[PDB]
C-alpha cells in the first residue's frame, strides 16, 4: 500500500473518479437528449413505456447527477486541493511559448 | 429538417445510443465504485460511516439510473429493434 488518504492517493483516485463522473454524466446527459427522440416517437406501450422509463430514469439522472459532484467534491473538502501543482517548470516553457 | 424534434436518423440510432449509453454507465458505475472504496478515505477512512452513507448513496442513485437506463433501453433499444420491425411484435408482446 502507498498511502491511505494522503492527497496524492485521493488525487490520484479523485483524478481518476472525476472522468468516471464526467463521462457518467456525459452518457446520462446523452440518453436524457438521445431518449428526447424517442419520446418523441413511439404508437401506445413503447410510447408510455419508454417515456416513463425516460421519466424515472430522468428523475434518477439528476439523483446520480447529484451524488456525482457531492462526491466528486467531497474529494474536493478531504483536503485534495494539491496534486497537479507541478506548474514548476510551467512557467518555464511559457517563457518560451509564443512567437 | 422542418423539425429538429426527432429525426428518424437520429431516433433510429437513438436507441443504438441508448444502449451504449446505458452500458457506459453499467461499466462507469462500476468504474467510479472503484474509486468509492479509494476515495473513502476522503471521507476519513473507509471504516467510518460517512464514507458509508456515501457508498449506499452512489449504489442508491446508481441502481435507480442504471435500472433506469435498462428499462429505458428495454421499450428504446427496441425502436430500431421492435418497434421497427412492426406494431404487436414489441417487447410489450414478445419476451
Amino acid at each position: 500500500a502507498e498511502m491511505k488518504t494522503d492527497a496524492a492517493t485521493l488525487a490520484q483516485e479523485a483524478g481518476n473518479f472525476e472522468r468516471i463522473s464526467g463521462d457518467l454524466k456525459t452518457q446520462i446527459d446523452q440518453v436524457e437528449s438521445t431518449a428526447g427522440s424517442l419520446q418523441g416517437q413511439w404508437r401506445g406501450a413503447a410510447g408510455t413505456a419508454a417515456q416513463a422509463a425516460v421519466v424515472r430514469f430522468q428523475e434518477a439522472a439528476n439523483k446520480q447527477k447529484q451524488e456525482l459532484d457531492e462526491i466528486s467534491t467531497n474529494i474536493r473538502q478531504a483536503g485534495v486541493q494539491y496534486s497537479r501543482a507541478d506548474e514548476e517548470q510551467q512557467q518555464a516553457l511559457s517563457s518560451q511559448m509564443g512567437f | 429538417m422542418t423539425e429538429q424534434q426527432w429525426n428518424f436518423a437520429g431516433i433510429e440510432a437513438a436507441a443504438s445510443a441508448i444502449q451504449g449509453n446505458v452500458t457506459s454507465i453499467h461499466s462507469l458505475l462500476d468504474e467510479g465504485k472503484q474509486s468509492l472504496t479509494k476515495l473513502a478515505a476522503a471521507w476519513g477512512g473507509s471504516g467510518s460511516e460517512a464514507y458509508q452513507g456515501v457508498q449506499q448513496k452512489w449504489d442508491a442513485t446508481a441502481t435507480e439510473l442504471n435500472n433506469a437506463l435498462q428499462n429505458l433501453a428495454r421499450t428504446i433499444s427496441e425502436a430500431g429493434q421492435a418497434m421497427a420491425s412492426t406494431e404487436g411484435n414489441v417487447t410489450g408482446m414478445f419476451a
